[PDB]
């Protein structure tokens, strides 16, 4: 037996199966890319979302079902969402490095202007603003959300969690459509490679959090968090107050700024 | 700043809720109306083969390899001009 | 007339080894110079200043691109 | 307003963080998740290590401060001593698990 | 339990000292001639 | 460090043809491909 | 029972052992690819073809020798085995996430492998600076297999960096504070940072570059408003912490081995040690366009750069004079490990003295492209990280193991490379400082001497390389079982015994507060 | 050029790299300094059965070491910045030619007054006259006046590649949608050689740069002549 | 709903020796060879492509 409050882990096949995973879908992007075929890619990310599943179940039955969660395990938990959390901060700074970089000192390419020539921006005042509005507002019910759970309130709880998602959804549809009205595309110089990188990343992140929400949201209605007990619920809200940060700053920098 | 409002006394569920419905969803409301009202199809502009835009380095892995992920027929031309 | 040109000048406004703005720029004055003289009557013989320098600074290759692109209506600087 | 129907450590918690959560209640701390406290490691009154077998490694840290750590295996029998300041540890065996 | 000590804490054989010399000139001897092969391989396509 | 005498002792003849067969195994394969270079370059 | 163990592993010596098995391996390639190089530079003219097969050659060299070889060996191997041990800790904090960062790598390797097989190659540079590395220069899919390789690559090493920090800051004795840790664990930390910071920037410009040659981006195309000088800042501003990440595990095990035959109980100045190891991690985050002297930059920014990069001296100073120090009045082991860490000292000092020289914006205009640079980097990364790699090694492997090594043969091997490495880099000083240029297939017949004496030296070290291999077999072969060893009062790590069990630290260290 | 077993620079050929070969020999002798300085203490440390093994005080000796290596550095940076900021005077040139990179070849334009401009090829060693170098000489060679300052601008019209001449301190990259300027200055006629210095594929070994250096009279016969 | 997390911890507490990605029951080993046969067949796959990407078409 041991004496310590450390969580021994059962040899796992997932860690094996999330880098096989990861070699198809690199693999499926070549050969999507060059030998046009997206065999390889669709395996990749079947066996991806696989891995993900399992490796995350089982999560939820070492700490929910067999009790493994030491405090001292979740502090650790807690230093490991907080790192995840700035490598992803400094992998969008890249972004935004690359932003400012081209904008600041526009080449004759361009017309030695920025927005470039031809480039119609979209207005930030518009479907930005909304989108800026719907953030922020999920950022709000978020945190009832998490009160409401320490409350021990499960309904108001379930209800301000579901008002979250909404929103996150509702951010997403609204951005896959001013994908499809935007007069600019990917390929409109670089305006359009940073733009569309960069909000596509922050887009997807999005999914992301708010996929992670979900999950929450229906382990909540399984009863799994106990009012003291929900470290799933608070990684989940600080990665989803990231991607709200995130999206401030692209719209200070992109929609406003660089309009 | 310290924003407008006050309470402070205690921040827990009841305020959070009180935030939500009192001052986050009606500024989602509000932007929602003014953004179903300044839309409307602004029209489209000249095209102008520029060099610097609709770049074709190589092309797209989907469809005729000319079209860009999210083409919209209505505003994006292609490296030709507007499509028919 | 006040010539006698052997190379273009040091420009304070372009004092570092990223001379890119320094031609483009010549190549812009100079056409936006001859625009107005051929415009309102006048001699584009005072455009000839900037004439020398974006010649003496510019690659070749650019000059001739950038002419190109005037004439098929895709220049995207202002003139 | 308000209401329930979310369940609590006490109702819920199991496994080891339950045993870590009751042993915490009684004051006791069976996974080693407080530092100990130094007696005053004379020969009449040596520092106590608990085990659950018989020997265990203690690490002295001599003065306080001091960033080398010292050590060594506590074996049960007569106490022994910190091979650098000489400071006294005696183990005392066995159980944890009832 | 998984075998404890010295030659059994590897996921190799060290059993026998031939086989395992066999196996050891296989392992280190395939990464060392990859790049030569490979080089042979772009050599041979044009 | 102190240690036991080698339980399966490896004497010099051993070692000798331990480390011949590790050169070898590094030498044979690169000098084949390096030897047959030319008949590589023009083929 | 086999894949449950080796496949499906959660203990951290196992997963270490994968890693210095995996580093091995790729540093037997490594070694291949740095003959290709020699052999082609031995004699004037054209051995293996023009510029494009042999650029794939130096470009993978570099790659497997950073990536797979020296990152995996120390961070990944050494890492793992030892520092969950100098903590008295059962595990990592995610052992499981910790198999994964193992298990990425093979597939990394076979991507790199692959963008060698297709194509023609990536011949382009382990910094793969666009336009040459676009779509056009280089068409087909070996630079995007690059790309994805250093994905993979970037995501084991970053999920490495998050197990790491959270298992040094939470898992240490619940009296142990931050500075009564060992240097080693603390080198492994403060690498895991630089880590956690700067690769997502590399993955950022990388994928900019992937978008850029098959999304129709254009963020380093002109023609689109981008700049090519784009991509050296991001690939830079990772870089330089790069580099920091391959030497720093390195000084941490320099500082046990010089410390530990010394028979020292404790490294001199261990708080002075701390604070040189951050200030260098802080300084190497400052200092990337050091790398771009040449590409046009204003004269203030390159004073800037200048001044900044030369105060890294200051720290790594503060270093090196302690583990004299440390040497100072001990009662010197003459081991094969501290013969390695001595080297260490000296050859790394050199490297770093010319990295000095390379700071002066002015003389590198000069010294740039040229192999003045080469040997610098050989001398601090051939010779300082290799060193430090081959003296914890020998140093720790009877603790691995629980066999030992013949101290004979070791030292045999460490006086073979010795001589091979100074004689393959030292005459590269003269090349550089007379104008040879970095990437060249062939040279100019003046610099017929030095290259020819460089190749030869290449040679002595593969001679070392495979001696190597051999002395590995013979301990494993003899079967001389570990009984006794000393200082283990100050080196945690070997209080299990040799081999420590599978599980350690069970019931955890006794650490009273006092 | 670069004589066989060369060990240092090539000898100056211009102001600024005699300044830079000499501010070379002061660092120089700072790296033998403290490497020897380096291999004669760890012997030192090394060689005397004496031993002190307990523990010894940091907090003065630091001190020493800390002091004496930032004294250095700046001994080091003063001369250094004062050659940097000297390259950076405003001199005001007599002539400017732009050279444009190429794979595999460097294009030359001397457009001040005549359009001016010719391709620089390296003369294949197959093709090579008696005496001449191998894979250092070209077709046409860049002619420049002596004794005359001038302004070289580069740039790329394709992957990236960088315009050296060691003898004259020079080395500026090339690259596309970019005009890095420099100043040139031969104190003596003569042949002045470099080569490509940046990785562009194929051929980057073979693309050299030759500067011929005469009077200004001769120089403008050629230009002429050029035409 | 109901709180049934007491039936599912008595399920995967049960000393059985399974390791925690089989202890659900038999649906567990049917994902795990579902997800370990495309992952081993994409491989090998993969390796093909490469073997074919390898060599030129002319
Ligand atoms: C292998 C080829 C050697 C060719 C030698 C020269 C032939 C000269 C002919 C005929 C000689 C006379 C006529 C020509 C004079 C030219 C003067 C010149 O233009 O001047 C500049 C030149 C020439 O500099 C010289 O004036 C040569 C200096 C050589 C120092 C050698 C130390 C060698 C140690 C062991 C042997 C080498 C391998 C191991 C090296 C280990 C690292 C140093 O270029 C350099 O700067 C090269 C060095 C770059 C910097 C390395 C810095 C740290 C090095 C060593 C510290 C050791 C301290 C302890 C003391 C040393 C302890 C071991
Ligand atoms: C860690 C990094 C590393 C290492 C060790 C080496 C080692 C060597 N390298 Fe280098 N090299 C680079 C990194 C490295 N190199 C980089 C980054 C470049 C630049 C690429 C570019 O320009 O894009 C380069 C470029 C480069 C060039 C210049 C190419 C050119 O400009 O055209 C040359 C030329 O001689 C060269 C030669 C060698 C040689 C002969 C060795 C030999 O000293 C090697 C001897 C063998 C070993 C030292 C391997 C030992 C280690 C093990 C095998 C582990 C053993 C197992 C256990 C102990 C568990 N290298
Ligand atoms: C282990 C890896 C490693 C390490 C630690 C370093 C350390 C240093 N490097 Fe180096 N470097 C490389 C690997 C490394 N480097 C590589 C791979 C490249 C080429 C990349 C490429 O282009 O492919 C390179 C390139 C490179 C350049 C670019 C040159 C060019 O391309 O033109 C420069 C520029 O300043 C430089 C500087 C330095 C400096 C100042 C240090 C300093 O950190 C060194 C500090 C150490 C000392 C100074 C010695 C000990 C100190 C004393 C004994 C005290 C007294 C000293 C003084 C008072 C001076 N390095
Ligand atoms: C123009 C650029 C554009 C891009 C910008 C994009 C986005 C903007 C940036 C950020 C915004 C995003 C999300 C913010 C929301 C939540 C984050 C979670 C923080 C949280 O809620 O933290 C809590 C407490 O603070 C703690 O952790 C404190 C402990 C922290 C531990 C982890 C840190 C360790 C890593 C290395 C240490 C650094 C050392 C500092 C000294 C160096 C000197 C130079 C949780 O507790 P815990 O871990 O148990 O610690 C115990 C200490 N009480
Ligand atoms: C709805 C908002 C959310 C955004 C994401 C949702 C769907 C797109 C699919 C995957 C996107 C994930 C990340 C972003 C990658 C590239 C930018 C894509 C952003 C986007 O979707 O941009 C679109 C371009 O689509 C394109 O090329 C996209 C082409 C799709 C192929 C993806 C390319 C895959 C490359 C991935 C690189 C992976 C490397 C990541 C490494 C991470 C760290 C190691 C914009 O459309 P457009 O028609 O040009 O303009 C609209 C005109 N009406
Ligand atoms: C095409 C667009 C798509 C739309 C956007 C997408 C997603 C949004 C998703 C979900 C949110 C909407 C409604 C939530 C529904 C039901 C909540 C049920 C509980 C309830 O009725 O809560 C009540 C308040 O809610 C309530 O008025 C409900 C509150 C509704 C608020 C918004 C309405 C705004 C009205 C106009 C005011 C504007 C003026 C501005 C003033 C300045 C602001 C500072 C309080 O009651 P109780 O007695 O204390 O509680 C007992 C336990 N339930
Ligand atoms: C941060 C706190 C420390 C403070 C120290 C200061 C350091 C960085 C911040 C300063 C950034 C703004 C400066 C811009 C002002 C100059 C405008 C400009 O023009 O600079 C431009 C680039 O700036 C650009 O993108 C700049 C892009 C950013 C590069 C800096 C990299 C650091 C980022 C990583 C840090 C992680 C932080 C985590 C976030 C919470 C272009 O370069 P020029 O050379 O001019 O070329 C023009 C030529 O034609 C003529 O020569
Ligand atoms: C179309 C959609 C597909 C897109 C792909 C990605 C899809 C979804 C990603 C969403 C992440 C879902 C994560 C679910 C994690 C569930 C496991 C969990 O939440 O586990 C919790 C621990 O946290 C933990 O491991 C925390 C686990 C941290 C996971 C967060 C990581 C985010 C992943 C990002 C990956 C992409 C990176 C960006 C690309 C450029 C369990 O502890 P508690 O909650 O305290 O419970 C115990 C109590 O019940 C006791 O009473
Ligand atoms: C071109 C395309 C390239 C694609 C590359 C894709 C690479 C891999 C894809 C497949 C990987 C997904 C599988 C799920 C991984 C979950 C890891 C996780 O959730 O790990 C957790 C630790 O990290 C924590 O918490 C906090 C950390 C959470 C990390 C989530 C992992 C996401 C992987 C992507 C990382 C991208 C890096 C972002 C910066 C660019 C839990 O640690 P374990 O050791 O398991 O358990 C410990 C037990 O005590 C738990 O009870
Ligand atoms: C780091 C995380 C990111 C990992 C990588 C992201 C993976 C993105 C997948 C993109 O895949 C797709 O690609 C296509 C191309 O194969 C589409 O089909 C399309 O393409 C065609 C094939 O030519 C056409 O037949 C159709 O019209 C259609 O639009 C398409 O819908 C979409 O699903
Ligand atoms: C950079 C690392 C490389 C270091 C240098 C390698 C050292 C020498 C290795 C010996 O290698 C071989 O020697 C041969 C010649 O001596 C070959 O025989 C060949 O040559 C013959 C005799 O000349 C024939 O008998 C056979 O057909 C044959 O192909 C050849 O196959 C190869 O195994
Ligand atoms: C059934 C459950 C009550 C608690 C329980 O499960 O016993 C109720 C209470 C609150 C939840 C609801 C919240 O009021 C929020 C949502 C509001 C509705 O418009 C749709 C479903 C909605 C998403 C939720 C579904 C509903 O079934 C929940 C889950
Ligand atoms: C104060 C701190 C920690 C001391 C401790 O708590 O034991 C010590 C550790 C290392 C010391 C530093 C290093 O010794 C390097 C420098 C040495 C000079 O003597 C003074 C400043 C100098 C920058 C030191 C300042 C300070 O005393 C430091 C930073
Ligand atoms: Cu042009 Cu190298
Ligand atoms: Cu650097
Ligand atoms: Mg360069
Ligand atoms: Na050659
Ligand atoms: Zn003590």
């Amino acid at each position: 037996h041991q004496t310590h409050a450390y969580h021994m882990v059962n040899p796992s096949p997932w860690p094996l199966t999330g880098a096989l995973s990861a070699l198809l879908m690199t693999s499926g992007l070549t050969m999507w890319f060059h030998f046009n075929s997206m065999t390889l890619l669709m395996i990749g990310l079947t066996t991806n979302m696989l891995t993900m599943y399992q490796w995350w179940r089982d999560v939820i039955r070492e700490s929910t079902f067999q009790g493994h969660h030491t405090p001292a395990v979740q502090k650790g938990l807690r230093y490991g969402m907080i790192l995840f959390i700035i490598s992803e901060v400094l992998f969008f700074t890249g972004f935004f490095w690359a932003f400012y970089h081209s904008s600041l000192a526009p080449t004759p390419e361009l017309g030695g202007c920025w927005p470039p020539t031809g480039i119609h921006p979209l207005n930030p005042l518009e479907v930005p603003l909304l989108n800026t509005s719907v953030l922020l507002a999920s950022g709000v019910s978020i945190t009832w959300a998490h009160h409401s759970l320490m409350e021990g309130d499960r309904k108001h709880m379930l209800q301000a969690l579901f008002i979250t998602i909404t929103l996150g959804v509702y951010f997403t549809l609204l951005q896959a459509s001013e994908y499809y009205e935007a007069p600019f595309t990917i390929s409109d110089g670089v305006y359009g490679s940073t733009f569309f990188v960069a909000t596509g990343f922050h887009g997807l992140h999005v999914i992301i959090g708010s996929t992670f929400l979900i999950v929450c949201f229906f382990r909540q209605l399984k009863f799994h968090f106990t009012s003291n007990h929900h470290f799933g619920f608070e990684a989940a809200a600080w990665y989803w107050h990231f991607v709200d940060v995130v999206w401030l700053f692209l719209y200070v920098s992109i929609y406003w700024w660089g309009s | 700043a310290s924003a407008a409002k006050g309470d402070h006394g205690g921040t827990g569920a009841r305020t959070w809720r009180f935030l939500t419905f009192g001052l986050a969803l009606p500024s989602v409301a509000l932007c929602t109306l003014n953004s179903w009202l300044h839309s409307g199809h602004r029209e489209r502009p000249a095209f102008i083969p520029y060099h610097h835009l609709r770049i074709r380095t190589k092309p797209f892995s989907w469809g005729d390899g000319n079209h860009t992920f999210f083409h919209n027929p209505r505003v994006n031309p292609l490296p030709t001009g507007y499509e028919k | 007339k006040i010539k006698n040109y052997q190379t273009a000048p040091f420009d304070s406004r372009f004092p570092n080894q990223n001379q890119t703005r320094n031609c483009w720029q010549n190549y812009l004055d100079f056409h936006r110079c001859e625009k107005a003289m051929t415009a309102k009557g006048g001699d584009v013989s005072v455009c000839e200043w900037y004439r020398r320098v974006y010649k003496s600074l510019c690659p070749i290759s650019w000059v001739s691109t950038w002419d190109d692109r005037r004439a098929e209506g895709t220049f995207p600087g202002k003139i | 307003a308000s209401g329930g129907g979310v369940p609590t450590d006490e109702e819920q918690a199991t496994g080891l963080e339950r045993e870590v959560m009751l042993a915490a209640r009684k004051g006791q701390d069976p996974y080693n998740i407080l530092a100990p406290k130094a007696t005053s490691g004379t020969k009449e009154d040596p520092n106590l290590v608990p085990s659950i077998t018989n020997k265990r490694i203690v690490g002295c840290i001599c003065e306080e401060d001091n960033s080398t750590v010292i050590w060594f295996w506590l074996h049960k029998g007569e106490a022994q001593r910190c091979p650098s300041c000489g400071t006294h540890y005696k183990l005392v065996p066995h159980q944890l698990a009832h | 339990h998984y075998e404890e000590g010295p030659g059994k804490n590897i996921p190799f054989s060290v059993e026998n000292k031939w086989r395992l010399l066999a196996m050891m000139t296989l392992f280190f001897g395939s990464g060392f001639a990859a790049p030569f092969f490979i080089v042979r391989h772009q050599l041979l396509k044009k | 460090i102190t240690a036991k005498p080698a339980k399966t002792p490896t004497s010099p003849k051993e070692q000798a043809i331990g480390l011949s067969v590790t050169f070898l195994s590094f030498l044979l394969p690169a000098g084949w491909v390096l030897y047959h270079l030319d008949n590589y370059k023009k083929s | 029972m086999f894949i449950n163990r080796w496949l499906f592993s959660t203990n951290h010596k196992d997963i270490g052992t994968l890693y210095l098995l995996f580093g091995a391996w790729a540093g037997m390639v490594g070694t291949a690819l740095s003959l290709l190089i020699r052999a082609e530079l031995g004699q004037p003219g054209t051995l293996l073809g023009d510029d494009q097969i042999y650029n794939v050659v130096v470009t993978a060299h570099a790659f497997v020798m950073i990536f797979f070889m020296v990152m995996p060996i120390m961070i990944g191997g050494f890492g793992n085995w030892l520092v969950p041990l100098m903590i008295g800790a059962p595990d990592m904090a995610f052992p499981r996430m910790n198999n994964m960062s193992f298990w990425l790598l093979p597939p990394s390797f076979l991507l790199l492998l692959a963008s060698s097989m297709v194509e023609a190659g990536a011949g382009t540079g382990w910094t793969v600076y666009p336009p040459l590395a676009g779509n056009l220069a280089h068409a087909g899919a070996s630079v995007d297999l690059t790309i994805f390789s250093l994905h993979l690559a970037g995501v084991s090493s970053i999920l490495g960096a998050i197990n790491f920090i959270t298992t040094i800051i939470n898992m240490k004795p619940p009296a142990m504070s931050q500075y009564q840790t060992p240097l080693f664990v603390w080198s492994v930390m403060i690498t895991a940072v630089l880590l956690l910071l700067s690769l997502p920037v590399l993955a950022a410009g990388i994928t900019m570059l992937l978008t850029d040659r098959n999304l129709n981006t254009t963020f380093f195309d002109p023609a689109g408003g981008g700049d090519p000088i784009l991509y050296q800042h991001l690939f830079w501003f990772f870089g330089h912490p790069e580099v920091y990440i391959l030497i720093l595990p390195g000084f941490g095990m320099i500082s046990h081995i010089v410390t530990y035959y010394s028979g020292k109980k404790e490294p001199f100045g261990y708080m002075g040690m701390v604070w040189a190891m951050m200030s260098i991690g802080f300084l190497g985050f400052i200092v990337w366009a050091h790398h771009m002297f040449t590409v046009g930059m204003d004269v203030d920014t390159r004073a800037y750069f200048t001044s900044a990069t030369m105060i890294i001296a200051i720290p790594t100073g503060v270093k090196v004079f302690s583990w004299l120090a440390t040497l100072h009045g001990g009662n010197i082991k003459w081991s094969p490990a501290m013969m390695w860490a001595l080297g260490f000292i000296f050859l790394f000092t050199v490297g770093g003295l010319t990295g000095i020289v390379l700071a002066n914006s002015s003389l590198d205009i000069v010294l740039h492209d040229t192999y003045y640079v080469v040997a610098h980097f050989h001398y601090v990364l051939s010779m300082g990280a290799v060193f430090a790699i081959m003296g914890g090694f020998v140093h720790w492997f009877p603790l691995f193991s629980g066999y030992t090594l013949n101290d004979t043969w070791a030292k045999i091997h460490f006086a073979i490379m010795f001589v091979g490495v100074n004689m393959t880099f030292f005459p590269q000083h003269f090349l550089g400082l007379s104008g040879m240029p970095r990437r060249y297939s062939d040279y100019p017949d003046a610099y017929t001497m030095w290259n020819t004496i460089s190749s030869m030296g290449s040679f002595i070290s593969l001679t070392a390389v495979m001696l190597m291999v051999f002395i590995i077999w013979e301990a494993f072969a003899s079967k001389r079982e570990v009984l006794t060893v000393d200082l283990t009062t100050t080196n945690l790590e070997w209080l299990n015994g040799c081999p420590p069990p599978y599980h350690t630290f069970e019931e955890p260290t006794y650490v009273n507060l006092k | 050029m670069a004589y066989p077993m060369q060990l240092g620079f090539q000898d100056a050929t211009s102001p600024i790299m005699e300044e830079l070969l000499h501010f070379h020999d002061h660092t120089l002798m700072i790296v033998f300094l403290i490497s020897s300085l380096v291999l004669y203490i760890i012997s030192l440390m090394l060689t005397t059965k004496l031993t002190h093994t307990s523990t010894m005080d940091a907090q003065e000796v630091e001190t020493i070491w800390t002091i004496l290596p930032a004294i250095i550095l700046i001994l080091i940076a003063l001369p250094s910045l004062r050659i940097l900021y000297m390259m950076d005077e405003i001199n005001n040139p007599s002539l400017t030619v732009k050279t444009m990179g190429h794979q595999w070849y460097w294009s030359y334009e001397y457009t001040d007054y005549e359009d001016l401009s010719f391709d620089s090829y390296m003369i294949p060693t197959s093709e090579l006259k008696p005496g001449e170098l191998r894979l250092l000489e070209v077709d046409n060679r860049v002619v420049l006046p002596m004794e005359m300052t001038i302004r070289m601008l580069v740039s790329s019209e394709d992957v990236l590649h960088s315009w050296a001449v060691p003898s004259l301190g020079l080395k500026t990259d090339a690259i596309p949608g970019r005009l890095n300027q420099t100043t040139l200055m031969s104190s003596r006629p003569g042949l002045y050689y470099g080569q490509c210095s940046e990785i562009c594929g194929s051929n980057h070994s073979f693309m050299p740069i030759v500067l011929e250096l005469v009077p200004l009279k001769y120089f403008e016969k050629w230009s002429a002549s050029m035409l | 709903f109901e709180n049934r997390v007491a039936e599912k911890q008595k399920l995967f507490q049960e000393d059985n020796g399974l390791p925690v990605h089989l202890k659900g029951g038999a649906t567990d080993n049917i994902l795990y060879r579902v997800t370990m046969t495309l992952c081993l067949g994409g491989t090998l796959y993969s390796l093909y492509c490469l073997g074919w990407a390898s060599f030129p078409h002319k």
